[PDB]
RNA sequence: UUGGCGGAAAGGCCUUGGGUGCUUGCUGGCGAAUUGCAAUGUCAUUUUGCGUGGGGAUAAAUCAUUUGUAUACGACUUAGA
RNA sequence: GCCCUGAAAAUGGAUGGCGCUCAAGCGUGUUACCUAUACUCUACCGUCAGGGUUGAUAUGAUGCCCUGACGAGUAGGCAGGCGUGGAGGUCAGUGACGAAGCCUAGACCGUAAGGUCGGGUCGAACGGCCUCUAGUGCAGAUCUUGGUGGUAGUAGCAAAUA
RNA sequence: GGAAUACUGCCAGCUGGGACUGAGGACUGCGACGUAAGUCAAGGAUGCUGGCAUAAUGGUUAUAUGCCGCCCGUCUUGAAA
RNA sequence: GAAAUUGUUGAAAGGGAAGGGCAUUUGAUCAGAC
């Protein structure tokens, strides 16, 4: 498969939303701080929500790693393919999202031929069989 | 070019563990194990059945016997945390039980090689029993009946099946 | 509970009750087919792409109110790709025969 | 409290009390009290229970 | 014959708890027949199955369990501390839960 | 341990008894509680009587029909008593209350069923002799309630219904026993007796 | 199956007389395995549905028309196959 | 010492509530038990400090590694990064076998700002990296312009005889 | 007169049960046991075995249950006002 | 051809607001992989 590698831990898997991003439409959910000077998400009251922290930071061995165990390399052509030729073991290719149906064959091919794993195979390449 | 490759990469030369320093010991079991020893079975497709206690083997179980004609309970292993062992004995000291170990109950583990019958391909043909199992089942029985037939009423209670009642508190219980 | 009336049960009758139901819906609707099937079987899409559009065109090519169309557009883009696609498998047995 | 536990009526009733028991008297079928007249029929010993 | 038990019965009271935070991740089991602490000790390291049934069955069954053992006692009275695989769902505060016999000592 | 439990709630205290109620209830047991006219309450008659006017007062002053709803019977007086000791706004505590049934007298089919009592709840167990007590059907029949001599006569009929049965079990348990005496001095009877039993 | 009894919410309790099964009260003869060293390892209780299965039972209410002992409108109270 | 009196005001109410009388009250004593983001031990993240490491064939000497301690925060300071419109260079980059945009009870990466993939719609342009530049990031300002609701099929459509 | 047992304290005395964790990754150090090669619980877990191989574990999502959770921005010594 | 706002169909919840946090049950749905 891939490399040997340890357990992969988490410390937080539930998205950090923004306050109040569910009463109103105009407050969108990416994330930013409460600075308000009466706000109780900022004052950290118990009940509330919770807010990104440098502890929640993962585990440097395992950091990057796809639940396979590799690292994502995003790829365009065959140059770009045969850039991972000889770490198999540790990256695993994908075609970028504007890459054609004819183009992603030719790109399948080679790393087949070749022996790097593709993560997304099989788009765009339905009506292929 | 959708990304441009890093200046560094890791190595794919595995590594060797180190060193490590822990060596088997046997095993040290309770003092209420000793051969002869009526055992209850709490676990298993056998619950609740008295069986007696013949040898102890070297992948850290037991080999026991029902005796099969007394309660239909064959020559078998079971584990020592899944039993509970009473107070009643009976003389092992005329049985050889120098042929059993791990390669006598040994299985021909080949269905992870492709098992056609995974979930079934038949669903039949009701698995047949070898003859030298059922010999060694004979002389057994024959040399442990003859020493269970001499305290009255143990047959009755080999035969008999363990159970609990309303209020009986294992915590304040004798076996 | 229900101080009208104390010595009847209300609330679990009423628990009771909704399950009942809720499993008699969820039968009904495995019976009718509304439910994906299991993922180890014959006719399972996982793992593969997902497309109304390709499914509608394969199910007309093969041949009560709803709400998914085809669009001729999109329906003459899929003839046109599907014929590019036989080009290319034709010319890889025609190498492998050849 | 008080508990009614059993009714007993008469044989013969008439049609201004089958009027009371009808809300739509005019197309009725008037069927009222029908199975209960043969209560009465010669042992019956429903009416005595 | 009529009774094939091999278990002890006892109740899901609570999860542990101190008076306005409670904790889902340990729960407290009253079993049936111990008193004091010195009768608990004997089911401590004991297997526990929470035993429930629904409808739609899954492989076979329509019998649903979950496993979790015995780790310590709880106060004066024979209440024990219990940790399951999955936590108990909380609707279960008065169910009855099954303490095996097994692993053994005794 | 059974499925139902039924207590005579005959000698009890109110309050001692609606705690260890409630504990049972929440922890998943069924509760039947007959003959809740019987029960007492410590303190004398006049105390009493002026505690429940005190409750009697406290209504909503804009409309009476949405205040504290005084309900008159000793059965409802209980179940005052075990509703305040539980949390009844859950759904929790709904389900704990539905596990009861609070009555007075012992109507069918309770009164061929075994009835139990509460020993840290019994008055004559808990009070200093020379203390006074209110009893509850006294007390309910002064506050409003209309039916203490019904439930009287039907409970003197129960009554001697019940001491037909006795007279009839207790000449078979006579004649078991004098049955069951005659065969001790036997040999399995000392063997039994060697055993323990 | 013969009788009684039970109205507090009886909805259950007792009994008669024959059929027929089991009996561990005591003594014998076979059987059980492989679920592989544990996995609740599924055992009591219910209301129907598709019409097939057996006798039996043939109704009303509402709108519309009408009244005024009623009425803001609904509702109420009358009449008419 | 304990108890009763030692003055109380107007909606129905408060040892928190139920309730409690050899207490579930008051005085005192001895044990057991419960549980804080506090204490102890372990792992992981970051910061600070003290140190090790020349061989190019193998990488980033800004790297790799060893050891110890620490971590609240308004006004405010400093640092490291994410995103947008244009400019120079490069990838002989992506694209009618479908660019950008938009929708998505699908998938993955990052503590986060965000990034990436699948599907649908669409029909002509657009990205990654190294640098340059700014009319460069919104929930508020009784903000500006445009659009749309509840109220609501509601108030009402009753002067001047028909 | 001769003891014992309480109470307090010590042991580099033995021994049973339960729970949580397994960081690190060739060798290097300090020791222990043996006359010595060796062995070891001595600078951080290995050995043996079973089931399943898919929606089973797990994620997302809609709810249910237990406990907790006042409306944001702003000025103010002081904001749910 | 975005949003506010609206219609139809499907699924769900609802004894005097709704929404949120931690944890698990139930239903639906889904990727990786051996
Ligand atoms: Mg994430
Ligand atoms: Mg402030
Ligand atoms: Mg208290
Ligand atoms: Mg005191
Ligand atoms: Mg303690
Ligand atoms: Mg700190
Ligand atoms: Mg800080
Ligand atoms: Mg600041
Ligand atoms: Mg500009
Ligand atoms: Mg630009
Ligand atoms: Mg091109
Ligand atoms: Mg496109
Ligand atoms: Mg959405
Ligand atoms: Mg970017
Ligand atoms: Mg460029
Ligand atoms: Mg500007
Ligand atoms: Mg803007
Ligand atoms: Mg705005
Ligand atoms: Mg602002
Ligand atoms: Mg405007
Ligand atoms: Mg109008
Ligand atoms: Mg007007
Ligand atoms: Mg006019
Ligand atoms: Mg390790
Ligand atoms: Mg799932
Ligand atoms: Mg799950
Ligand atoms: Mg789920
Ligand atoms: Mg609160
Ligand atoms: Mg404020
Ligand atoms: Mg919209």
């Amino acid at each position: 498969a891939s490399l040997p590698h340890p357990k992969i831990v988490k410390k937080h898997t539930k998205k950090f939303k923004r306050h109040h991003s569910d009463r109103y439409h105009r407050v969108a959910e990416n994330w930013r701080k409460q600075k308000g000077i009466d706000s109780v998400v900022r004052r950290r009251f118990r009940g509330n929500i919770s807010q990104p922290k440098i502890g929640y930071g993962s585990n440097k061995k395992t950091k990057f790693l796809s639940p396979s165990g590799h690292k994502t390399f995003l790829v365009a052509n065959v140059k770009d393919l045969e850039t991972l030729t000889m770490h198999t073991k540790t990256y695993a290719a994908e075609i970028a999202h504007n890459i054609s149906a004819k183009n992603r064959v030719v790109i399948l091919a080679r790393a087949k031929a070749l022996g790097i794993k593709v993560t997304n195979p099989k788009g765009r390449l339905a009506l292929e069989a | 070019s959708a990304q441009k490759a890093p200046k560094w990469y890791p190595s794919e030369d595995v590594a060797a563990l180190k060193k490590t320093r822990k060596a088997a010991r046997p095993q040290k079991l309770r003092a209420s194990l000793v051969p002869g020893t009526v055992l209850i079975l709490l676990a298993g497709r056998f619950r609740g059945k008295r069986v007696v206690y013949l040898k102890h083997l070297e992948d850290n179980t037991l080999l026991i016997s029902g005796p099969f004609k007394v309660n239909g309970v064959p020559l078998r292993r079971v584990n020592a945390r899944y039993v509970i062992a009473t107070s009643t004995k009976v003389s092992v000291e005329g049985v050889n039980v120098e042929k059993f170990n791990v390669e006598y109950f040994a299985k021909e583990k080949l269905t992870k090689k492709e098992k056609k019958e995974a979930n079934l391909f038949p669903e039949q043909q009701n698995k047949e029993i070898k003859a030298e199992r059922v010999e060694d089942q004979k002389v057994v029985d024959k040399a442990l009946i003859a020493e269970i037939k001499k305290t009255p009423l143990l047959k009755q209670y080999l035969s008999a099946s363990f159970s609990l009642k309303n209020g009986d508190k294992p915590h304040m219980l004798k076996f | 509970p229900s101080k009208n009336s104390i010595n009847r049960p209300k609330l679990t009758s009423n628990l009771h009750h909704k399950v009942h139901s809720l499993n008699k819906k969820r039968a009904q609707r495995e019976r009718a087919g509304l439910l994906k099937p299991a993922r180890s079987s014959v006719n399972s899409k996982s793992g593969e792409i997902k497309s109304v559009a390709l499914d509608l065109y394969f199910q007309n090519k093969k041949n009560s109110i709803t709400t998914r169309t085809l669009s001729k557009k999109r329906a003459k883009k899929i003839e046109r790709n599907l014929k590019y696609a036989t080009q290319r498998k034709l010319l890889v047995d025609a190498s492998a025969k050849l | 409290g008080l508990r009614s536990l059993t009714t007993v009526w008469a044989e013969h009733l008439s049609d201004e009390v089958k009027r009371r028991f009808y809300k739509n008297w005019y197309k009725s079928k008037k069927k009222a009290f029908t199975k209960y007249s043969a209560k009465y029929a010669q042992d019956g010993a429903g009416i005595e229970r | 014959a009529e009774s094939h038990r091999l278990y002890v019965k006892g109740k899901h009271l609570s999860y542990q708890r101190s008076k306005r935070v409670n904790n889902p991740n340990v729960s407290l089991i009253k079993i049936e027949g111990v008193a004091t602490p010195q009768d608990a000790q004997f089911y401590l390291g004991k297997r526990i199955a929470y035993v429930y049934r629904a409808s739609k069955e899954v492989r076979g069954s329509k019998i649903r369990v979950m496993w979790g053992k015995v780790t310590r006692t709880h106060g004066n009275s024979g209440v024990v501390r219990a940790t399951f695989r999955n936590n108990l769902p909380a609707k279960t505060f008065g169910a009855s839960v099954r303490i095996f016999l097994y692993p053994s000592n005794i | 341990v059974e499925p139902v439990v039924v207590i005579d709630g005959k000698g009890h205290l109110v309050g001692r008894l609606a705690s260890v109620v409630a504990k049972q209830l929440l922890n998943g047991q069924k509760i039947v509680v007959v003959r809740a006219e019987e029960l007492n309450i410590s303190g004398e008659f006049f105390r009493n009587k002026l505690k429940y006017h005190d409750f009697l007062r406290k209504a909503t002053a804009f409309n009476k029909t949405r205040g504290p709803f005084h309900f008159r019977a000793p059965s409802r007086i209980f179940y005052k008593a075990l509703r305040g000791m539980v949390s009844h706004k859950t759904a929790r505590g709904k389900a704990a209350l539905e596990r009861l049934k609070v009555f007075e007298g012992i109507p069918p089919p309770y009164d061929k069923k075994k009835r139990v009592v509460v020993p840290q709840a019994l008055r004559v167990l808990r009070l200093k002799p020379g203390r006074k007590y209110t009893t509850l059907g006294k007390l309910s029949t002064s506050v409003g309630w209309k039916y203490e001599d019904v439930v009287a006569k039907l409970e003197a009929k129960r009554k001697v219904s019940s001491a037909e049965y006795y007279a009839k079990k207790r000449a078979f348990t006579k004649k078991v026993a004098s049955a069951n005496a005659t065969a001790a001095e036997s040999d399995v009877a000392k063997q039994l007796a060697a055993l323990g039993y």
